[PDB]
């Protein structure tokens, strides 16, 4: 029910002394949402720290990015701590200084309950493939939904208030659904329930309607979800089984598919228009290695968008034996980064070979030392 | 290589006080931000309170306004000043240093019980 976090600390850019830059900590994998992450500079918390809106992966756990802007010098020295109820102590990783597709329209809902704290935390993200577009968090002041975007800030008043009605619309039925959940699993009232909804579309290269998506996530473990046919529903315990005759009795599932294969798409296709300067690009990763016994570190960086696979060989044959990948992490302008590992004798390094499979690149790409 | 002295729990009465101290050894250049983690019931510990060799500190939510943390300006040594404590304070408050070189020190910890 608990997923320990991932913690990466890197720079946006290759770091240079006196050059501005940017220190990023991201946090992936875990579960609950809540986390402390703190920036350290020479055992001190450093002051003015950034952070992305929250959202999570397929698997339903988190991903956060925390990032600052500095000027690395020879004697400053970085890390980044983070606290998590899985964490008998908070864990500290320091700053290794020395080291044609498919298109989606994805929404990301959380909502987690505050025993005697006021009306639970909700969190909404938007996503055009791994570019987030909009966002909506109930502490804001705002109250508003908010353009993380250029492309969408085109948009006018009507467009803005009626995704503000929506999203509010969201979260008064996050916030009934999570007392009800706690009724249905005979919880009490003290403890602390997240619940996690997410849709969306997907086009072809041609932008026609290939899958749609709606499901929906209570504590982190599957609730219900939308069947790929989009006519039917999958229910995951006892106290889901309700609501899926409850839906199917209301026929919930005809005004889903309406969306996902209409309104989703319809939207879709004009945001990568007025995006396509952003969106419509494609930044091949700029690739490089790094190295009785060694270390062999396949590197990619600057690519969008963020799928990529980096696999090992040795002498032909896919070795996934002694071999180490890393989550793919956000730069913070737009561009990822990822790197493979696998352990090698030194002298056996040359039948060794990294292969890049990317969206950006002509061909795939073979690298050995 | 470094140790965390402590001393400053024990029992107090629902509203009462305690005030707490951590003391540094070692080189006085060997330390930066210091303060106290307390346990939870479960399985982490939440931050206190903390305060770098400068000054600044840092309060978690459910201590602010009732707890004080200050340093003396020539030992390494920090306060806790616990005020209006309620049940939900009892726990053992472990202290804690970061090296100018972002390196964890942490001390045995004091249990404090109010009532």
């Amino acid at each position: 029910i608990q997923r320990t976090p991932k913690i990466q600390v890197y720079s946006r850019h290759p770091a240079e002394n006196g050059k501005s830059n940017f220190l990023n900590c991201y946090v992936s994998g875990f579960h609950p949402s809540d986390i402390e992450v703190d920036l350290l500079k020479n055992g001190e918390r450093i002051e003015k720290v950034e952070h992305s809106d929250l959202s999570f992966s397929k698997d339903w756990s988190f991903y956060l990015l925390y990032y600052t802007e500095f000027t690395p010098t020879e004697k400053d020295e970085y890390a980044c701590r983070v606290n998590h109820v899985t964490l008998s102590q908070p864990k500290i990783v320091k700053w290794d200084r020395d080291m044609s597709g498919s298109h989606s329209m994805r929404y990301f809902f959380t909502s987690v309950s505050r025993p005697g704290r006021g009306e639970p935390r909700f969190i909404a993200v938007g996503y055009v493939d791994d570019t987030q577009f909009v966002r909506f968090d109930s502490d804001a002041a705002s109250q508003r939904m908010e353009p993380r975007a250029p492309w969408i800030e085109q948009e006018g008043p009507e467009y803005w208030d009626g995704e503000t009605r929506k999203v509010k619309a969201h979260s008064q039925t996050h916030r009934v659904d999570l007392g009800t959940l706690r009724g249905c699993y005979n919880q009490s009232e003290a403890g602390s329930h997240t619940v996690q909804r997410m849709y969306g579309c997907d086009v072809g290269s041609d932008w026609r309607f290939l899958r749609g998506y709606h499901q929906y996530a209570y504590d982190g473990k599957d609730y219900i979800a939308l069947k790929e046919d989009l006519r039917s529903w999958t229910a995951a315990d006892m106290c889901a089984q309700t609501t899926k005759h409850k839906w199917e009795a209301a026929h919930v599932a005809e005004q889903l598919r309406a969306y996902l294969e209409g309104t989703c798409v319809e939207w879709l296709r004009r945001y990568l228009e007025n995006g396509k300067e952003t969106l419509q690009r494609t930044d091949a990763p700029k690739t490089h290695m790094t190295h009785h016994e060694a270390t062999l570190r396949c590197w990619a960086l600057s690519f969008y968008p963020a799928e990529i696979t980096l696999t090992w060989q040795r002498d032909g044959e896919d070795q996934t034996q002694d071999t180490e990948l890393v989550e793919t992490r956000p730069a913070g302008d737009g561009t990822f980064q990822k790197w493979a590992a696998v352990v090698v004798p030194s002298g056996q390094e040359q039948r060794y070979t990294c292969h890049v499979q990317h969206e950006g690149l002509p061909k795939p790409l073979t690298l050995r030392w | 290589e470094v140790k965390l002295v402590e001393s400053g729990g024990g029992l107090v009465q629902p509203g009462g006080s305690l005030r707490l101290s951590c003391a540094a050894s070692g080189s006085i250049f060997s330390i930066n931000t210091m303060g106290w983690y307390r346990q939870t019931p479960g399985k982490q510990r939440d931050l206190v309170a903390d305060i770098s060799s400068g000054g600044s500190t840092k309060y978690g939510d459910s201590v602010k306004g009732r707890f004080t943390i200050s340093r003396d300006n020539t030992k390494n040594t920090v306060y806790l000043q616990m005020n209006s404590l309620k049940p939900e304070d009892t726990a053992v408050y472990y202290c804690y240093g970061l090296s100018y070189s972002n390196d964890d020190y942490w001390g045995q910890g004091t249990q404090v019980t109010v009532s």
